[PDB]
């Protein structure tokens, strides 16, 4: 949940 | 010896990716045009700032064999980057040919954009320093990679995975350092010493945001996971 904007990058 | 097949391929293929950013020009051309105040210069920081981790991690997903990393070393990876990419992407943009008397200019602006005095010397010591060395696209595109694949960054799990990865281009980029210097038998190395310079960036890099002379220091919520303000 911490860098959530960044997993969802990462992932897509 | 010379690039190997599967080297050009690595490289052509790197350099395919990194071309996919914002052009310096389009960054240049706003600056010089018309000078701006600090709180409309910090909102020009902040949309490219956003546009540049966007890009970033585009660019970090293409990178072969990132993808099988574990996932919570591929986050570590790409917040452990992000600044030092955009400082090293300033550099490139900053030392990029320009007509007579124009990057004297553009130094005054960015100069005067809003930062305090305390990191405007650090800032300009380090883009100098990578103007003396005359780097051409290419160099930028691996040490950019290599600056990503950061074996000693903290938080990464696997070490190792990180370091076979960042190998391969370590490899080609002091392939191309020794061809296009034979002149500098250092040059491999003054690239490599710079990098060190740029993880001082890190450190620093909250204080210099949230001294910029305006008087509310608002950033995107993708800038807060990266940069840890807000
Ligand atoms: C952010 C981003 C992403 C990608 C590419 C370039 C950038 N960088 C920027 O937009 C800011 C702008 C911003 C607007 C004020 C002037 C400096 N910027 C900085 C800088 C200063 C302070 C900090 Cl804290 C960070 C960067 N050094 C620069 C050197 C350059 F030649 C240039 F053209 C722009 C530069």
């Amino acid at each position: 949940k911490d860098h959530q904007l960044l997993r969802y990058l990462l992932d897509k | 010896m010379e690039l190997t097949p599967d080297q050009q391929t690595l490289l052509h293929f790197i350099m395919d990716s990194y071309n996919k950013q914002r052009m310096p020009q389009e960054i240049t051309n706003k600056i010089l045009k018309e000078a701006f105040s600090a709180e409309e210069n910090f909102l020009i920081l902040t949309e490219m700032a956003t546009n540049h981790v966007q890009v970033l991690v585009e660019f970090t997903k293409k990178l072969p064999g990132f993808q099988t990393l574990d996932h919570e070393d591929q986050i570590a990876l790409l917040k452990g980057s992000a600044v030092e990419a955009m400082f090293l992407r300033s550099a490139e943009i900053f030392n990029k040919k320009l007509p007579s008397g124009h990057s004297d200019l553009l130094e005054a602006r960015i100069r005067n954009s809003g930062i305090s005095d305390e990191y405007i010397t650090p800032m300009f010591s380090f883009y100098k320093s990578i103007g003396e060395l005359k780097m051409t696209q290419e160099e930028y595109a691996l040490l950019t990679a290599i600056v990503i694949l950061s074996p000693d960054r903290q938080y990464i799990k696997d070490r190792e995975a990180v370091e076979k990865l960042q190998e391969p281009l370590l490899d080609v980029l002091q392939k191309l350092c020794k061809i296009h210097q034979p002149e500098n038998p250092q040059h491999f190395a003054c690239l490599l010493g710079r990098l060190t310079e740029l993880r001082t960036f890190n450190h620093h890099h909250a204080e210099m945001l949230m001294s910029w002379r305006v008087n509310d220091h608002k950033f995107t919520p993708l800038l807060c996971e990266i940069w840890d303000v807000q």
